[PDB]
This record gives structure tokens, C-alpha cells and sequence, in this order.
RNA sequence: ACCUCGGGAAAAGGAGUGGCUCUGACGGCGCCGGGUCAGAACUGGAACGGACGCGGGGAUCCCGACUGUUUACUAGAAAC
RNA sequence: CAUCCGGUCGAUCCUGCCGGAGCGCGACGCUCUCCCCAAGGACGAAGCCAUGCAUGCCCGCUCACCCGGGACGCGGCGGACGGCUCAGGACAACGGUUGCACCCCCCGCGGCGGUCCCUGCUAGCCGGACACCGCUGGCAACCCGGCGCCAAGACGUGCGCGCACGGGCGCGCGCCCCGCGGGCGAGCAGCGUGACGCAGCGACGGCCCGCCCGGGCUUCCGGGGCAUCACCCGGUCGGCGCGGUCGCGGCGCGCCGAGGGCCCGACGCCUGGCGGAGAAUCAGGGUUCGACUCCGGAGAGCGGGCCUGCGAGACGGCCCGCAC
RNA sequence: CGCUGCUGCAGUUGAAACGCCCGUAGUUGGCCCCCCGCCGCCACGAGGAAACGGGAGCGCUCCAGGCAGGCCCGUUGGCCC
């Protein structure tokens, strides 16, 4: 595709820039209105940093029904309950073919 | 040992073998291939090395095998195999006398003349043209004419 | 032509399916299973042709998406799904229960078995290798890998597996004097027991069987099959793989038309 | 790109073959890529031990060794193994221009530092042939792996009538 | 192309060439001579038979086959 | 499904062709009551294209709103099949028969599920980081820029049990051969040890293996015409060592040798040349055609080149040169 | 159209035996051994897609078709190429 160069030229119709510095002189409108952020944090972890906790959570911003974002990355009782199942399937596997694994080679020992 | 530009030992056996105790370990690979065949004792007892001999190499006989007339040996290594066939054509109810030079490869074991019957066994492409091994050798008296034979 | 093919032509689509040459372009490709294109039938043609529970293809999904159909004890509900020789394809709610074997012909048939011949289904080892560690292992025809088989069953044994706990009950060898159904190839069905073991090293064994009528039929050994030592130990269709020859079959076709 | 198929080549009798089809993914062929060894380790440390990937067909990663410095180089007889820094590479039998350059392939003799193996000078009656090398802190070894596809450069240290053959073609210089 | 089969023909046309750093061959071996012929890197304002020495070429027609010879001191020719 | 007949003479008997007579499968003329079945821009233009359409579906992730109706976006899989055509290609493609102890494979089926470290765990579960989105633009159009919010079964890491364990290494049969075998027809597989390496997957568990399916090659036999084409080829033919590939191989290169193919037609040229299953006509033997339905190949104006993926040298993907 | 001739054409004169001889490739070679190995050979099998072409059976009203149907071999759709 066909792009302008990272270079400021007098063709340039449009320029793109941001403020980084500031102290004095505050803009007109640049600096007059704060903008609020239109989602709140719907991370479990980035909620619980929001109010500097660290499966509490729950409790979220409300926006008028009250819409909440569905919480997510929040270890439910049912999510712990399914780690530690599936850990323990894990550990049956591997139980059930180490006793296969003895009992083959003894029945290979008995006919030799 | 300086013409070589480089040393052809067996694969199979290592070059730490060669030091003392010679008898403790096998020093040469005769592998035997089956097919009601038999690894000569040139191969058993030969100073030849040879990576795409059947009988001390690693190549493996499988597939077809045929018999046939040896047309020249000499290319190195390798020889061209006259297999003779008869085709059949229904229009006229005679028959056409063919010919087909396949391509073999010579183990350094065996000695062939232009004449001698052949038996050769499918093998992984060696070359180009070579997809077959000589795995027994028949010999002819040389004065021996042609003769059109189906092997 | 790029990649794998998803399509089969009806006129391309085996025989022994019987799919009509009007019926459509196309003809079911079954998916990939246990049982390989040429030796398994897909469960549309076994339900939607055979037993005609479903009238189009979309009730065939409709009944199959439900588990109702049960293949080998699972609920297997792909369409295509591959039934072949030995799965056990049972209906539940219609109280039916059928076994796939192969007919005279040599197309499959459903056959009608018991809750106890449910249980069990026959496999045959086609190979015995050293795979994941050394581990022994053993292939079934229907595409099962066992670990830690007995160490006395060899290749072309047949085994019979528990199918609820997947173990092997018993394993038949494959010897002289043993029942054989010869599955695939031109005698296909035919029931007997092995009279030779003709070797022909570098190629193909060749099985010859005698039947009960005393017609011996000689087939590769990859098609034969041993059902059991001396007797099926499974159901056998009703003709019993005795075959009949073709004027004894036109005398069968006269007589059915005859009672219409 | 590259083709390895055999349409392009001439018949047996030298006849001209026809293109019946334009080329193939399947019969892809890449550009090879000689592993320099690194011998310049003292000179500078830019120049790290770099090691790519490719994606194959069936994505079969092949690990492409495009600069080295060590490889597991062992001792067969004595069953002494060691991870070696490769000092040199001392005759290729393909061609002379790959010694030069020093590329690393299989079946090029190494020399190989003897730092790690100074402990077998301890134990007498262990081939006095590799014994005399490693007191002179280079032993000559070859290369066993291949660098391209592997990515590794493991070897064995050249003994009996082999380690004879390439001495007595290095023994002028 | 043509041809008296000898030629035409250096036909017509192209490509390379320096310096360094190496590697092969080739005899007389322990030794010990050779100076040619290949091949590879690396370099250099895009340079190399770097001066010098050293065919421009192709298609025709006429005449005399040719190498020769000649009017020293105006004709080297197709003349002799 | 075994047939002839008219034409050289003044007449005759022959040879010999010419013309008829049958069928096909296209064109053309003329004419047409009804129903059934049915090919259909292939035929020296694989010339060229206006217009519309031929590839979507799903919801893992909703603080888009209809409340879960869920828009979009992100993520997933499919778009490599199918449809089309027959240009190219004459030991090729293709058809039967082989092998892979030289191989690759998504889906599904059935197995299997031990993963060293140091640093450094949060595993009652970790980061950041975008898209949509909002805000502000350039822009004939195409196309997108900035800033800000915020998620995934997505991404980046990672809590793992030193029979830890991906790759590739080194070493471990013989004693003339053949006769238990994990496995074979065959020394193959697997592993034991010594070093290297530290692969994958584990943030809603898959590496891995068998089977399947398709592919890559490969073995034998068949596989146009022309001699006003008789000699041809020099990576051509072998060997050796590397590289490269999914892998074998002059596939490629370095080196050595001089082979290889031919009147059983090599080689060269030519083809209004895809092959086969088949079709037309026909006593038998045969002849001719094989664009098209099923199968395999090839190609999407022509050459190349590529990315993604398990698979495409893909053209209803991209980059480039030419023609338009 | 036995006017392409394998079946199955013609060459004294109609078209047509090379002027002659040697001779390689090629093709062709008398008789003879019963009982053996290799060949071709003939028979029969395996195994390899159907469609098509046959072809069993079935009255689409007949038919070209199709694989149907009818309380039925486990109703079929065999079998061949």
C-alpha cells in the first residue's frame, strides 16, 4: 500500500498529536474537561487492584436495569472444585498404568 | 591410502574396534536378507565397504525380484541388466519379442562378465537409474551366442 | 488435487451400500473411524435405508443428535459416522438391538442378537508393536490400540473385547480347524474353518476354508477373520455362510415372488 | 523456488523432458545454510551461538544452525563424553573452500579444545594416539550430526586406523 | 552460405582478464627440483592486453586461378 | 446378426476403382397432433468480459440496547473440497501391479496422559494488549491515521513427579549360514549407558502413538505419428562425500571415472494430442474416436514468486514483469 | 471393402520379384530322451471403483426406463465384464 513518510512536510493535510507537557497556560479545551473511561474493569485481578485488595468481587459500577460487566478471571467454588478435579483424573491415570505397568512385567516374568 | 579424499569405514562397525582385542568384537556387517538367499563368504570375510551392498551395506532388499542377462558392467559399481519379455498382441496371434535394460548395482563381492544370468532385488532409489541390487551371480561360458531368454 | 477429499460420487460410493444410481449426485463420504471407507458403511444408510426409522437425511441427524442410535455402546451421533463388521448398533427406545456381520452376498446385515452377545464385540490384532516407551501394543481392526496385551497373543488372533470395560475377554488363535468368516474380497461372508496356511513368503498368506457343504473357498489372510475354535461363539447371519450357488438362487428369488 | 523434482532433468537416454505441470509446494527445496563456526569468541560476543526454526511440511520444526561454538564430542573406547568448544574445522572431504570458511557439516574434522577431556591424561592405557593430543590441548575429532537439520554439532573423537587416515592428510603443514 | 572437401574461419559474433590470500595437479623417493595449467575467496571511484605491442567486419559484381614478376626516377595493374 | 448392385466394350470375361445401398452424430433445409425421456458455446477464439450471484457458519469472549433479543468485533473451523475447462504435457500424463527396512497427514476413532533446573509460583486461578467501541481526522475514490476505554478456551509467561525427557549423537548382533522371538521374508524396532540439548503443553490439559483418509514418490507391463529425422545425450551415465527435502534420489554441488540410449527405431521434429473406465459400427477377426457425466492428471490471460496452514507454489489469496 | 488382407489380397501377361551374390540385425529352423528344473502355454483361483455393456427377478398402462416391490431368501437389487 502507498504511505507518507515519518517525516512533517508541508502536503501533510492532517497532523495526529498528543499533550505532553503541560504546568502552565492550561488549554482551552484540551484540559477543561476530564473524560470519563465509558467501561469500568471487568478482570477480577484489575477489580480487586482497583480497590487494592491484593473470590470477593461481586460488587461492580452500576449503570442505569443496572448493566454489570460479567465478572471474569474469579475462581467460582465451582471452578476450584474443577481444578482440583481435574488434578486428581490426572493422578488416577497415572496410578492405574504405573500398577498395569508392574503387573505386565510380572506376568512376562512368569512365562520368562 | 591418499588418492581416497576421505576414509569409508562400515557404519555399523566403529573404528575403536580396530585396537586391541580384535576377536571380543565383530569387526564387519554381513547381514543376511532372506527370500530363500544367502550372504556369500566373500561378503562375510571382504576388505570392501560398499554403503549400497546387500549383504554388507545399508540398503535393504524388498519388493520385486528379478532375473536377467547382464548387457555391461562397465559402469563402476554398477551394471545394466537385459530382462527379456514376450508381448502379446491381438490382432495378429504372434507375439513381439522384447527387451528392458534396468539398472543394478554391483556389490564389490560379486564378479560378473557381459552374459552372466543375474538376480536383482527392488531397493530404495540409489541413483537416477538405480533401483535395483544383484544378489546372486550365474556364470556363462561367454562363447555363449544370445539366445532370447525370458529369466 | 491439493488436500484431503470431503466428497464422494455415488457412482463412486461402494456396492455393497446399494445406493440407487437416480438417487443423487452425491452418496454419504463417511468420516473417519474406527472402520476404513471400503470396509464400513456410514449410520445414515444403516438407519435412513435399512431400517427406515428415518425418512430424509435431516431426521437421520434428528435421531442420531438425540443418542437414541447407540454404536459399540457409544452414543456416537455423527451422521457419517463408520459402522463396520462387529460394531454393536442397537436402538434402545424401539427395543432393537442389531450386530453388523456380513451377508452371503457380501453386503452388510444387521443382525438381530441378546442382551448377553450385546456385551461383547470381536476384534482382530492386525499388529503387535513396541510404541510410546517400549510399551506392547495391539491394533484392531476397528481401530482400537489395547496396551499391555497378553503376551501370548500374536497377529491375526481375534480378540473379544469387554466393550463397558474395554478388556480383552478372550483371544481365539489363528490356526487350522478354526471358524473364519473372509470379510472384503470376491467370497465375502463365507463361513468355514481353515484347512491350509500357504505361506508364499514376501507376498500374501493364502487361507484356503472348507465350509459344512464341503466347498472349499481360498482367500489372502487379511480378509479371514476367526470367529471362535471350533464353534462362532458370535450370532452368524441365517444363511450361515454357506452360499448359494446361482441357480439355487433363482430358485430362492422365484419362490418369494410366488408368495406375494 | 528451489525444485528437487526430477522434471527439469534429462531422460536415461538424454532425451529433453516435457513440463506438464508448474512447480510444487511438496517438491520444495531450501537454500542451504553453512553453519559458521564461531572462532572468534575472543573477538568479540556479538556473534552468539544462533540457532532457527523453520516451519516444515506437517509443521515439522527443523532446528537450522547458522552459527555454533560447542558440541558434545565423545570418546567411544574410553566411553569419555564431554560438551567440547570446537577450536577449528581441519579438512572436509567435499572441498577444501568449506575448511577455509570454516563450515560446520557432518563428517568435517574438528579440532576440538581438550580442556574438558585433560582429565583422561590421569589414566594411562587409554590410546596413547589420543592421549599425546589431548596434552596438546587439541584432539581430532569429526563432526557426527548434521548442523542444518539438527541444529546440534555432536561428534566422536577420531580413533584407530581412521584417526590415521585424516593425520596423515594434515601431516605436511 | 559456398567449396576444387583441402578450405571459408580470427567467419559472424559473445564472455572473462588487476592485485592479494590460498588450494589442486605435474617429476626423482629420503630428499630435492619445476613453472606451467586449473579452481576459490577477498578487495578496488563500475578497475585490469590499464604504457607498449596489436585484424574493423559482412553481402555482392567484374577481372586475373594461385605464390611469383614489371616499366630504377609519374602507371605494381586486369599486364608478364 | 456371414447379401451386394449400377458404370471401361460392337459384344464378352476379368482386374480395378468410381457411384449407390445400411448405421452413427453434428450442421442445414422443410414441416409438425399429444405425452414420456434427454444432450445442450467442446469442435485451429484456454479470445474477451458490463451486471448480479456462486463460502460461509458458529458464539469461547456482550458494561452494543430490545435485557440476554443479542449487532459488531475478536476467537474457532471451513474456504486446498466442490463447481469449471482441456491449454500444456508423447518413456510424460494415465491404466493394472508393487514397494516405502526412504516418507507426510486436518478431522474422527481408540489408546496414552510421571516433564531437571537456577532464578523465580499467584495457582482459590497471573500478566499486558489490542479489535469492536467512544472521541478527533485526512480522503475524488480506494484506503485508513491519532487518542482513550475494555474482554476472551485468544496472547505472553508459568505452579510438573531427576524411569525428568522432544530432536539428534557416541557406544552396545555375529565367527560359514539357516532354525524362540515386541516384529519380519530380511539386523528391524525398542531400550541400557555416557554426554549434549532443555523441545512441546499448563492460566476451561495436550504433548504423544496406532488406525483412518488424502498426499509424496516408487516397482514392473502397456503407454501417437514421421527415417525427405541414423546416430544421440554431456548432470548426460555411474561412484564418493556433503547439503537440501516430508523423505529417497544428479535433486543440487564439490571431486573421481566414462559411461548411458539406439533399426526390438535411440534422438530430433510434429501433433485442428488429456489419459482411462468407455463409445460408434459390426458374423468372426477388426476399424475409428476417445472435449463431456465416474476416476486420475493439468490449468485458472501469460510467465514467475510467495504467505497462511496439517495440507495451496491457491489465483471467487497476495507480490511482480508483460499483454489488455 | 478378402479395395489393407491375423483370419483373408495380389505380383508370367492387369499395379507389382530387388540385375546378381555374400552377409549382420531380425525372423525361422529336421529327428531324438515319457517322468527333472526353468520358460512361454492352457485351465482355475485370489485381489483390484462403480456407471456402462450384458444379465437374474420385478407389468413405470406398454415402452425407452428404473431398482424396485410386496406382508415377502435375514423380500430384493443375484452374477459377469
Amino acid at each position: 500500500k502507498s504511505i507518507r513518510g515519518c517525516i512533517v512536510g508541508p502536503d501533510l493535510h492532517a497532523l495526529s498529536v498528543v499533550l505532553v507537557d503541560a504546568g502552565d497556560k492550561t488549554l482551552p479545551g484540551l484540559t477543561d474537561v476530564v473524560v470519563p473511561k465509558r467501561l469500568v474493569p471487568k478482570r477480577a485481578s484489575k477489580i480487586r487492584r482497583l480497590f487494592g485488595l491484593p473470590p470477593k468481587d461481586q460488587m461492580l459500577v452500576c449503570e442505569l436495569k443496572l448493566k454489570y460487566p460479567k465478572v471474569q478471571r474469579v475462581v467460582t467454588d465451582e471452578k476450584y472444585a474443577r481444578k482440583q478435579r481435574v488434578i486428581a483424573e490426572k493422578k488416577e491415570i497415572m496410578r492405574k498404568s504405573l500398577q498395569q505397568l508392574e503387573e505386565y512385567k510380572a506376568l512376562l516374568s512368569r512365562m520368562g | 591410502n591418499q588418492h581416497e579424499r576421505a576414509y569409508h569405514k562400515q557404519s555399523q562397525i566403529f573404528q575403536g574396534r580396530f585396537l586391541r582385542k580384535d576377536n571380543a568384537r565383530c569387526l564387519r556387517f554381513y547381514k543376511s536378507i532372506g527370500m530363500g538367499y544367502h550372504t556369500p563368504i566373500t561378503a562375510i570375510n571382504g576388505t570392501y565397504i560398499d554403503k549400497k551392498c546387500p549383504f554388507t551395506g545399508n540398503v535393504s532388499i524388498r519388493g520385486r525380484i528379478l532375473r536377467g542377462v547382464v548387457h555391461s558392467a562397465k559402469m563402476q559399481r554398477s551394471i545394466i541388466v537385459r530382462r527379456d519379455y514376450l508381448h502379446f498382441v491381438q490382432k495378429y496371434k504372434r507375439y513381439e519379442r522384447r527387451h528392458k535394460h534396468v539398472a543394478a548395482h554391483l556389490s564389490p563381492c560379486f564378479r560378473v562378465k557381459e552374459g552372466d544370468i543375474v538376480t536383482i532385488g527392488e531397493c530404495r532409489p540409489l541413483s537416477k537409474t538405480i533401483r535395483f541390487n544383484v544378489i546372486k551371480v550365474e556364470p556363462v561360458s561367454e562363447a555363449a551366442k544370445k539366445r532370447f531368454s525370458p529369466f | 488435487a491439493r488436500g484431503v477429499r470431503k466428497h464422494l460420487k455415488r457412482l463412486n460410493a461402494p456396492k455393497h451400500w446399494l445406493l440407487d444410481k437416480m438417487g443423487g449426485i452425491w452418496a454419504p463420504r463417511p468420516t473417519n473411524g474406527p472402520h476404513g471407507l471400503r470396509e464400513c458403511i456410514p449410520l445414515i444408510l444403516i438407519l435412513r435405508n435399512r431400517l427406515h426409522y428415518a425418512n430424509t437425511y435431516a431426521e437421520t441427524s434428528m435421531i442420531l443428535q438425540d443418542k437414541n442410535v447407540l454404536i459399540d455402546g457409544k452414543p456416537r451421533t455423527d451422521p457419517t459416522f463408520p459402522v463396520g463388521f462387529m460394531d454393536v448398533f442397537e436402538i434402545p427406545k424401539v427395543h432393537k438391538t442389531f450386530r453388523v456381520l456380513y451377508d452371503v452376498k457380501g453386503r452388510f446385515t444387521l443382525v438381530p442378537i441378546q442382551s448377553n452377545e450385546a456385551g461383547f464385540k470381536l476384534c482382530r490384532v492386525q499388529k503387535i508393536f513396541l510404541g510410546d516407551k517400549g510399551m506392547p501394543y495391539l491394533s484392531t481392526h476397528d481401530a482400537r490400540t489395547i496396551r499391555f496385551p497378553h503376551p501370548d497373543i500374536k497377529t491375526n488372533d481375534t480378540i473379544k473385547i469387554n466393550l463397558k470395560t474395554g478388556k480383552i475377554d478372550e483371544w481365539y488363535k489363528f490356526d487350522i480347524g478354526k471358524i473364519v468368516m473372509v470379510t472384503g474380497g470376491r467370497n465375502c461372508g463365507r463361513i468355514g474353518t481353515i484347512q491350509a496356511i500357504d505361506k508364499h513368503m514376501g507376498s500374501y498368506t493364502m487361507i484356503r476354508m472348507k465350509d459344512t457343504e464341503g466347498t472349499e473357498f481360498l482367500t489372502r489372510l487379511c480378509n479371514v477373520f476367526v470367529i471362535g475354535n471350533d464353534s462362532p461363539a458370535v450370532a452368524i447371519p441365517t444363511t450361515k455362510g454357506i452360499r448359494p450357488d446361482i441357480i439355487k438362487n433363482r430358485e430362492l428369488r422365484l419362490r418369494s415372488i410366488a408368495k406375494r | 523456488g528451489i525444485t528437487h523434482d526430477k522434471m527439469y532433468k534429462r531422460s536415461k537416454t538424454g532425451a529433453v523432458q516435457g513440463k506438464w505441470h508448474k512447480k510444487r509446494k511438496y517438491n520444495l527445496g531450501r537454500q542451504p545454510a553453512n553453519t559458521k563456526l564461531i572462532v572468534k569468541v575472543t573477538s568479540k560476543k556479538n556473534e552468539g551461538q544462533k540457532i532457527s526454526t523453520i516451519r516444515c511440511r506437517g509443521g515439522n520444526i527443523k532446528r537450522r544452525a547458522l552459527r555454533l561454538s560447542h558440541g558434545s564430542f565423545a570418546w567411544g573406547s574410553a566411553d569419555i563424553s564431554h560438551k567440547a568448544r570446537i577450536l577449528q574445522v581441519v579438512y572436509n572431504s567435499t572441498s577444501n573452500e568449506l575448511v577455509r570458511t570454516n563450515t560446520l557439516v557432518k563428517g568435517c574434522v574438528v579440532q576440538i579444545d581438550s580442556a574438558p577431556f585433560k582429565s583422561a591424561l590421569s589414566n594411562d592405557t587409554l590410546d596413547k594416539e589420543i592421549l599425546d593430543q589431548i596434552r596438546g590441548d587439541h584432539i581430532l575429532a569429526r563432526i557426527s550430526s548434521r548442523p542444518g537439520q539438527v541444529g546440534t554439532a555432536d561428534g566422536y573423537i577420531l580413533e584407530g586406523p581412521e584417526l590415521l587416515f585424516y593425520q596423515k592428510k594434515l601431516a605436511p603443514k
